[PDB]
């Protein structure tokens, strides 16, 4: 309940705390991913495709950092936390 | 802190080690600081979708 | 600005640049960015779509003093912030300068855009009081929105025989179309029927049966248009709030807010609130005028009557009765009394409508000392070496100081100005003494399992009254979790053990009638290294419980740190917090009852000779006391602190008996940890909130726990330890 | 005034007194003996606090060296004109009595008991015989420039010392105008400053140029005044001189000629007239920002001229001699279009940020070429071209045009220094307007700087269709506690429109004690409120309800003082009347252009690597252990070690992120600082062995 | 009571005369 | 002169009612301009109808309630004042509600003259009980923009006619904003949030077209004075 | 209860530049916002001619001065800002000015070109010495609004060029006033009063002419909604 918001406070950072323990491991787990994604943008033009790109469709030259975010908040990735 | 020269001194006598597990001396070697996001509990998480 | 920005981000933009082939090699790129082609500022724009940057503001005092925001281009050479982050910064828009960082690697960004994002940052570290809040103008466009005055336009009038009631509105598009039209006040008394807008409780329970209200059905509302439209702003949901939004009450709802809400509601509604503050504070009407500013009618006669007596007490002195010091005493006494009896006029005089009533008593901003300045007496004023001149100034800064007055005052200026910059710096010395000891202090633990637990008084039951809540339970026992389960009278549980206390428990606690409870606190941990989560307890900037790896000894060293630059003046300013914390004799040295017992006392008129013999047995402790000091009231029953030291009564062991400060190691030998741990706390806070600032126990139960963390050894015996 | 008022400073630090350390706090504050010799308000408002000072209006320094000031002596209860200087020990063995105290024209107190000042700074009332001395002026426990603000009676003294210090900053702009209300200082201070030509003998003008003036005098011996005009000042201001006579006019000796920096008709105006309106506007006026109008920027009503000033030479060096050409290696010909056959830029050439001023070549010695620099040398026909290139160029935030150009030779047996044969330095003038971020301050110490400039269309405006030229939030005044700001307003007001006391029944109650030259002026007209003895507020009252009105035939004002306001964007008037007036607004020198700074990447220090430079490529800004502690306190690990190690200190680590941000690739990770690897080796330099060692011990390299 | 010849004219609100004029500044 | 960019309007539907226009983009300043004049004519100049007056023959006076309802008279007023009424009709023409029987009455039940609607016949208006009637007359006049009932206090002579306060307005709500637009390195252009809701006889986009109808009629007056060149 | 009568636009005259609008009758509460729009749009969106740079022989930049005149470059050129001409060629055109000898050189010794004229002769320039001369050439164009005078710094002329802001609004002042005729009966309407004065270069008919169209073309687009 309440209006669209709008920037990089899209996703809202309440849904996104619902998946995580704390905002510490949810830095990591967003960074890490973007990282991810940078090395296969990267890649893409010839090598191994090892790393999986982003799995929700980006917007026209959306940031890794968002992507990765907008992921997390649609349910499709899996983290483990260490130690 | 203080009286840098003695506690120099003092330290050479007594050939004392320090671990680095403190804030302020990660932060001056460099490493990350062990506290937040630096504590091994969230620097080591594997993602895959 | 553009040009800040095309300066720092030109790696980016470069890259960029390249890669939709505006220049062919990178080289060429930086060469035209030098040159700043107009091709440069569409990739600028495009560049910085999402990447948040760090806003300093030096000499960053606390943790809120360093925000992540979203950049965004303007024109113009100067940095736009917002008017609600400016409390955190502490920063004033007279040439002032903040520095600004950018974060690049994707693990910087993510802790900018997570951590450090202005939008999360809503309440502060040291009391969970919200920061971002409408603060000096907003407060007063609000108040006056929210006003109700009696006998307006368009006010709710009663069926008077053959004319039907007017004033009942259809809903609060009619009303405002009335008020557009010109024929209804903003502030006057309406009936209104709102169908939007959840009723309060008390009318919700009623009308509906508390059956539950949704949005649709309408119940009839007794208020003002203003405040009609001030609810609008809050969320949805929100109980409607049918009172004049002086600050406390806009602090209130924000609180309940952030603690019922997901913070992108809250930030959203305060930055709504702001909108409609800055709308309506240029409607207020609120200016500055010669007639604005009212002089009281009868200064003269009670200024007058004072310098009769005063007159009178320099005759008395110039008999040869008495000497200088007993004139200057008696002639500041008589001036206190006038400038008060002449504030009181004042105060009297000024109806509400006055620009300055309004913005003072609006929580604003200023005090009515202030006013009484500038409308009433200035009063004595201090001296170089620090006291008070003998001599008042009659004139207001209205009226306008004479030569000599303004002279005499000037003194106070020079010494306030001279002070700010001693104070500050050892403010900060104090802060980084205090991050030093308390460097180690993580929380590594989620629950030490812990059965230890310091026993906290919630709210004293008054012999009389049923309760009486204590006046700093919002300090003391807010946001600490339960030790032991609350049980009361009966076998009924009112608070499950572990559960954190909070505004609904703390009130279902007080209306079960139990007044003693057990929580949970850092200062009696278990953990080997740092402190586990659950003895700190709810976090204050989150809200929530406090999450593993969170350092919070750097925390509560920055939250004692902070208020140290207002906190102004046995010395009991900063220097008492310093000597204090540093375990330092101190300067009253109190004597503290050794044994409790009967006292039996003679009074020596040079030195103080107190005598106890104990009620157990045993000889009698004697203290050689000064007597140039002034007894402290003894421990009895009444507890009146007008008795004075009456000989031949009982006083509890460890209580003082003169005016003072006991010294923190004679109480911690003669009663033990728990009792120095309660008077270190205790008489820091004391001295904090005798200024106005408040801040969470824990934040110095941390500090404490650092400092009793030794145990002295005597003999060695079968222990290398010398 | 800036000048006369470091002219006039009592510092009590440096060579041969006290230091900031050592010296106590004690020794800052004000005494009893400084009323006539040290002014108790002006002073640094830094750490510079009570160690400088600035003498009193009449004080007057002793040949022993210590301060006096003037005091008329009154013998058996009447006052004498005749005048004595008395030193402190004088003044305190005596009953000094207050320039306030009602005196009758014969000399007689009234009063029996007059207010009194005596020994130990005690003030208490004393028979009208026992006193002996009598102060000369209110004004006499003032600075020159603190005697310079009107209604400073009504101002705290912590406003009046900020008031003070703000009006030696402001910036001289291109036209000037005297204040509508102001002090009596003003002539005296410009007169006395030096800045003004002032005619040293009574004669006729002959003929006034815009360069000099030739006066005959009565002797017939002919005097020719040369006015510089656009010189640099030692802050980068102009100074102009701009003659205020015509030709045929007679001038008597002493009369002011030409009008210096900050001068109208020979007295001092630091800054223009401004119709104020007090009111918060939308929040772009919140907490200390100000709201000014379009119309100050188009009519260059706030527009100031600042000249910089650059220089290079050519010294002598062992591989050749340097030399200034304009022949330059490998740069393209429209890049030198702009520079003369000598090689230096032609006088009056817009230059940009970044272009080259002016054109050296140095000599080369032996550097074999890269393969591909060697290889296109070879290729395009361009000889190695050793000498290298040291062109002189307008660093970054520079612009303007090249308003002269001044070169030494040694050839032309010219003083330079030692090895040095050609030096040349070009002055470029820039023009600036008043933009967001630059600081406006009226004489009552109330600052500020430029939120917005709305459009002309949207500012409020009177009843006649007149703008307010600048808005002022009305939380800032009370709680300050400088009213004497709402007072000039008004008085203002009252001075711009004019006013006519009505007297056909009779002077006034109120107007009693007005000279009688006061009770009508012209719209428009000048008035003076002396420091101390002014304008009442029974005065101020009066003339509200007294004023002319306008051309139209209606008063805008109310007798309050306060007008009734439309807006310029609803177009509905507001609510509630609005205070108005004519306020004396200066523009401090605190410009924006020169405060914003911005880095990614310039020259780094050489012993400890860190970032460092020139306004060319600006430095970076520190990052404190406070900021340290911020950040940790957040929890942010991996931002705090980027913004030590890897964009401060990893020599290695700066290359290697610079070429990951420009290509796609990811940020590497931060290496080990250069701090730390200069620690150890310095430590180690003291025969203490320090080395690092993992878990099982074993020591690792660094 | 311009001292200097050509001042321009500006009343003032002075109701005291000053006995001794500001010395060389 | 001409006109740098074209502004362009694009309509938003939020509900059937309600509606969000925006016009984008404006020469730096046009913003409010446009805006509050735009407001003021859609809320103050689109001609509507709605109920001026009623009677209540059961009731002799507006003190009390009327007998066998459970709603109060002002409440009734109140409920009445809202239906929206559709008038094609100079003149004020009279409406006559009758009920008898416990029950509720919606708005569909009162028989309308010729020419006169009502646009939500499922509206509540009352409620009855048990051996419970209310016969109400209403009138319907045209009109424009908001009219209280005190300024029509004063209307002939009777026993016991109510002026109510008529909307004489098919749309009841609207709002603007302003935000800065970059359709080049200028940076100031505004844009227009034009937010309006209406009731059931209108459409916003309709209200909308009248309003500017009604405007650039009226600018016509200073357009004709004289034909000058000016920016398209 | 609709109002027969549509609002009527009539025009008075006070003075050669000043004249008085009388619109009537309008709905309750729109006098002001009405008023305000003609306002917004009579201050910023008049088009105009004004001088957009100068050349002066001897000069290359406008931090100097000319042999023989009084006042420097900078003082000239502020004097001339207050320049009032009206252009009907909707080009750049170059007007000459060449006084000699003693005397004050006034607006009135211009000689401008066809189609330029200029309405205040008696202007203020400069004054000579019978040492020096001045002669002076200045560009007028015709545009809106308020261009700095950046705008030919990067045209890339000679270094005689002087560039100088440009002020295109020959409106001066506007005022309004609403007589609300609030009365106990439904006719109730309020009367505009707007009243505007300009700088002789267009009468105050034309420039409510050109307001009127700029407002009613930009309202075309509401219309056509639809
Ligand atoms: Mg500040
Ligand atoms: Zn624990």
């Amino acid at each position: 309940g309440y209006d669209t918001p709008l920037g990089i406070t899209n996703p809202p950072i309440d849904e996104l705390l619902d998946r995580v323990s704390s905002k510490y491991a949810l830095v990591i787990y967003a960074a890490k991913r973007a990282r991810q994604i940078n090395d296969y943008y990267n890649q893409l033009g010839e090598g191994i495709l090892e790393y999986v790109g982003p799995l929700v469709e980006p917007g026209l030259q959306e940031k890794p950092l968002s992507i990765a975010l907008r992921e997390i908040h649609a349910d499709l990735l899996e983290h483990t936390e260490g130690e | 802190f203080q009286e840098t020269t003695r506690v120099l001194t003092d330290a050479a006598i007594n050939c004392r080690s320090d671990k680095l597990n403190g804030l302020k001396e990660n932060v001056i070697i460099g490493k990350l600081i062990p506290a937040g996001t630096g504590i091994n509990r969230y620097r080591n998480i594997a993602v895959q979708p | 600005p553009k040009l800040m920005a095309l300066e720092l981000f030109k790696p980016f933009v470069m890259k960029r640049l390249v890669d939709l082939n505006h220049a062919q090699n990178i080289k060429s790129a930086k060469r035209m960015v030098e040159r700043q082609r107009p091709q440069v500022w569409d990739v600028l724009e495009e560049v910085i779509a999402e990447h948040p940057v760090l806003l300093n503001r030096a000499p960053t005092l606390h943790r809120l003093g360093i925000q992540a925001f979203e950049p965004m281009l303007v024109e113009g050479k100067a940095i736009q912030l917002h008017p609600l982050v400016c409390e955190a910064f502490n920063a004033d828009f007279d040439g002032d300068q903040m520095a600004v960082h950018l974060p690049l690697s994707a693990e910087a960004q993510a802790e900018a855009r997570i951590l450090m994002l202005s939008s999360n940052n809503i309440l502060s570290p040291a009391s969970g009081r919200p920061l971002a809040m409408p603060r000096l103008d907003m407060v007063t466009g609000l108040y006056y929105l929210t006003t109700e005055v009696p006998g307006d336009t368009g006010e709710y009038q009663p069926a008077s025989g053959d004319h039907p009631e007017t004033g009942v509105y259809s809903s609060p598009a009619e009303a405002i179309m009335a008020a557009d039209r010109g024929v209804l006040s903003v502030r006057a008394k309406i009936k209104v029927r709102l169908t939007q807008l959840r009723p309060p409780v008390e009318i919700e329970a009623e009308l509906f049966g508390h059956s539950g209200w949704q949005p649709g059905d309408a119940w009839m509302a007794e208020t003002t248009l203003g405040r009609v439209m001030f609810n609008e702003l809050l969320p949805l949901g929100y109980p409607f709030v049918n009172k004049q939004m002086h600050k406390k009450v806009q602090a209130a709802i924000i609180n309940d807010l952030a603690e019922r809400y997901p913070m992108i509601v809250v930030a959203q509604t305060v930055d709504k609130l702001k909108d409609a503050g800055f709308y309506w504070a240029t409607r207020s009407g609120v200016t500055v005028s010669m007639a604005d500013v009212l002089v009281p009618p009868r200064k003269k006669e009670i200024l007058d009557h004072y310098e009769e007596r005063a007159d009178k007490v320099e005759k008395q002195f110039q008999r040869g009765a008495l000497n200088h010091d007993e004139r200057n005493e008696a002639l500041v006494e008589i001036w206190k009394e006038a400038t008060d009896e002449v504030g009181q006029a004042l105060r009297e005089h000024y109806p509400d409508d006055n620009p300055i009533i309004t913005i003072v008593d609006s929580g604003a901003t200023g005090n009515f000392t202030q006013t009484r300045t500038l409308a009433g007496m200035k009063g004595l004023v201090t001296n170089p070496k620090g006291e008070f001149i003998p001599r008042p100034v009659k004139s207001s800064f209205r009226e306008g100081l004479t030569v000599l007055e303004y002279f005499i005052n000037t003194h106070g200026a020079r010494k306030g100005l001279a002070d700010t910059a001693l104070r500050t710096a050892d403010s900060g010395y104090l802060t980084r003494r205090l991050v030093d000891v308390s460097q180690d202090v993580i929380v590594r633990e989620h629950d030490c399992q812990t059965e230890r637990g310091i026993v906290v008084e919630l709210a004293e039951r008054a012999p009389d009254g049923t309760l009486i809540r204590d006046p700093y339970i919002e300090t003391s026992a807010y946001a600490r979790t339960l030790g032991t389960d609350a049980v009361d009278e009966a076998g009924n549980v009112i608070v499950e053990r572990g559960q954190d206390l909070g505004d609904p428990e703390i009130d279902a606690l007080l209306a079960a009638g139990i007044t003693q409870v057990k929580v949970r606190s850092v200062l009696t941990c278990a953990t080997s290294t740092g402190v586990c989560a659950t003895c700190y307890g709810r976090s204050m900037a989150t809200g929530k419980l406090v999450d593993i790896g969170e350092a919070v000894g750097i925390v509560a060293a920055q939250s004692i740190g902070e208020p140290g630059t207002q906190l102004t003046m046995i010395t009991g300013g900063l220097p008492r917090v310093q000597e204090l914390f540093e375990a330092r004799v101190p300067r009253g040295k109190a004597p503290i009852a050794d044994v409790t017992g009967r006292v039996r006392l003679e009074d020596g008129e040079r030195f103080y000779k107190i005598t106890i013999v104990p009620d157990d047995g045993g000889e009698e402790v004697v203290y050689d006391k000064i007597s140039k000091r002034q007894r402290l009231r003894v421990f009895k029953h009444e507890d009146g602190s007008e008795r004075v030291l009456s000989d031949g009564d009982h006083v509890e062991v460890g209580q003082q008996l003169m005016e003072g400060s006991a010294d923190p190691h004679e109480v911690l030998r003669v009663q033990g940890p728990r009792e120095v741990q309660i008077h270190l706390v205790r008489e820091v806070q004391e001295v904090y909130r005798a200024q106005g600032v408040s801040i969470h126990d824990k934040h110095i139960e941390v500090i404490v726990r650092q400092m009793l963390r030794r145990v002295t050894i005597i003999d060695s015996g079968s222990t290398e330890f010398l | 005034l800036s000048g006369l008022t470091h002219k006039r400073r009592l510092s009590a630090l440096g060579p041969g007194g006290l230091s900031r350390e050592r010296a106590g706090l004690e020794v800052r504050d004000v005494h009893p003996s400084h009323y006539g010799r040290m002014c108790p308000i002006e002073t640094p408002e830094g750490p510079n606090i009570g160690l400088i000072g600035s003498l009193s209006v009449y004080a007057r320094v002793n040949p022993f060296g210590f301060i006096e000031t003037p005091y008329r002596k009154v013998v058996d209860g009447v006052v004498s004109d005749e005048i004595v200087y008395l030193t402190a020990d004088e003044e305190d063995r005596h009953v000094v009595a207050q320039a306030n105290s009602p005196i009758d024209a014969d000399g007689r107190f009234v009063e029996p008991r007059v207010l009194v000042r005596r020994k130990a700074g005690e003030v208490e009332y004393v028979p009208s015989s026992e006193v002996d001395y009598m102060d000369v002026s209110p004004r006499q426990m003032v600075s020159v420039a603190t005697a310079m603000i009107p209604f400073l009676e009504h101002d705290d003294a912590n406003r009046a010392l900020m008031g003070a210090n703000m009006q030696r900053q402001a910036v001289p702009l291109v036209r000037s105008e005297a204040p509508l209300v102001g002090t009596g200082m003003e002539l005296r201070a410009a007169i006395d400053a030096g800045d003004v030509v002032v005619a040293e003998e009574s004669g006729v003008i002959e003929e006034v140029s815009a360069d000099y003036i030739t006066v005959m005098h009565d002797n017939g011996t002919r005097r020719t005044y040369r006015m510089r005009k656009f010189a640099r000042s030692n802050h980068g201001t102009c100074a102009n001189q701009c003659p205020i006579v015509d030709a045929g006019d007679r001038v008597e000796a002493g009369q002011v000629i030409a009008d210096g920096p900050c001068t109208d008709d020979g007295e001092m105006a630091l800054g223009k007239n401004l119709l104020v309106a007090i009111m918060p506007w939308e929040g772009h006026n919140y907490e200390d920002a100000i709201i000014l109008s379009n119309r100050l920027v188009e009519e260059d009503v706030l527009t100031s001229i600042h000249i910089e000033e650059h220089e290079i030479d050519a010294r002598d060096t062992k591989l050749g001699a340097e030399e200034i050409t304009r022949d330059i290696p490998n740069i393209s010909d429209e890049v030198l279009a702009d520079l003369d056959e000598r090689g230096i830029v032609r006088i009056g050439a817009e230059v940009r940020d970044g272009d080259i001023l002016v054109g050296k070549v140095t000599p080369k010695g032996e550097t074999e070429l890269t393969p591909e620099e060697r290889l296109l040398r070879a290729i395009f026909g361009e000889k190695a071209r050793e000498v290298r290139d040291t062109s002189l160029k307008v660093p970054h935030g520079e612009s303007g045009k090249v308003i002269g150009i001044r070169v030494f030779s040694r050839e032309d047996e010219d003083e330079l220094p030692a090895g040095v044969n050609e030096l040349v330095r070009v002055y470029v003038a820039q023009k600036r307007k008043i933009s967001d971020g630059d600081k406006l301050a009226g004489r009552h110490g109330n600052k500020g700087v430029i939120g917005k400039i709305l459009p002309v269309e949207d500012m409020p405006f009177l009843a006649d269709g007149t703008p307010v030229d600048i808005i002022l939030n009305t939380h800032g005044v009370p709680r300050r506690m400088n009213i004497g700001q709402i007072l000039e307003t008004h008085l203002g007001w009252c001075a711009h429109s004019g006013w006519k006391v009505d007297a056909a029944k009779g002077v006034p109650d109120w107007a009693a004690r007005l000279p009688d030259e006061l009770l009508e002026a012209q719209p428009n007209a000048i008035v003076s409120t002396p420091v101390f003895d002014g304008a009442q507020e029974a005065e101020l009252q009066g003339l509200l309800s007294c004023t002319l009105p306008n051309r139209d035939g209606d008063v805008l004002v109310d007798a309050d003082g306060k007008a009734m306001l439309f807006d310029g964007r609803s177009g509905e008037p507001f609510p509630y009347p609005v205070t108005v007036g004519y306020m004396y607004i200066m523009k401090l020198h605190h410009l924006v252009d020169d405060k914003i700074h911005a880095r990614s990447t310039g020259p780094y220090s050489m012993i400890t690597q860190q970032p460092l430079g020139g306004k060319a490529q600006f430095g970076g800004q520190r990052f404190g252990e406070m900021e340290c502690w911020a950040m940790q306190a957040y929890g942010a690990a991996y931002t705090l070690q980027e913004l030590l190690t890897i964009k401060s200190d990893d020599t290695v680590g700066r290359v290697k992120v610079y070429e990951a941000i420009v290509k796609g690739e990811n940020i590497p990770e931060p290496g080990i600082p250069e701090s730390f690897k200069v620690l150890l080796k310095e430590l180690q330099s003291l025969c203490l062995n320090v080395e690092v060692l993992s878990s099982d011990g074993a020591a690792i390299e660094l | 009571n311009n001292s200097v010849p050509g001042a321009p004219n500006r009343v003032s609100f002075a109701k005291l005369r000053e006995p001794l004029e500001v010395p060389g500044l | 002169m001409l006109i740098s960019q074209r502004p362009t309007l694009s309509e938003d539907v939020l509900t059937d009612n309600r509606s969000q226009f925006v016009i984008e983009p404006l020469e730096p300043g046009f913003g409010y301009t446009l805006g509050n004049s735009l407001r003021r004519t859609l809320l103050s100049s689109i001609p509507g109808a709605a109920v001026t007056s009623i009677r209540i023959d059961g009731v002799l006076h507006e003190f009390t309630t009327v007998p066998g309802v459970k709603e109060d008279v002002t409440e009734i007023i109140l409920n009445l004042k809202s239906l929206v009424v559709s008038s094609e009709e100079d003149e004020p023409v009279t409406m006559y509600l009758r009920k008898q029987g416990p029950g509720e009455v919606t708005a569909g039940d009162i028989v309308p003259p010729a020419g006169v609607t009502v646009h939500n016949p499922g509206m509540h208006i009352a409620t009855l009980n048990d051996k419970g009637k209310l016969e109400v007359e209403l009138v319907v006049e045209r009109g424009r923009g908001y009219v209280p009932a005190v300024q029509n206090r004063a209307s002939g002579a009777e026993i016991g006619r109510i002026p109510v306060d008529s909307i004489y307005s098919p749309v009841l709500k609207v709002t603007y904003k302003v935000d800065a637009t970059r359709v080049e390195q200028r940076t100031d252009f505004d844009k227009l949030i034009l937010d309006v809701e209406t009731k059931n006889s209108i459409s916003p986009r309709d209200a909308l077209a009248s309003a500017g109808k009604t405007l650039v009629e009226l600018f016509g007056l200073a357009r004709e004075l004289n034909v000058e060149a000016e920016g398209i």
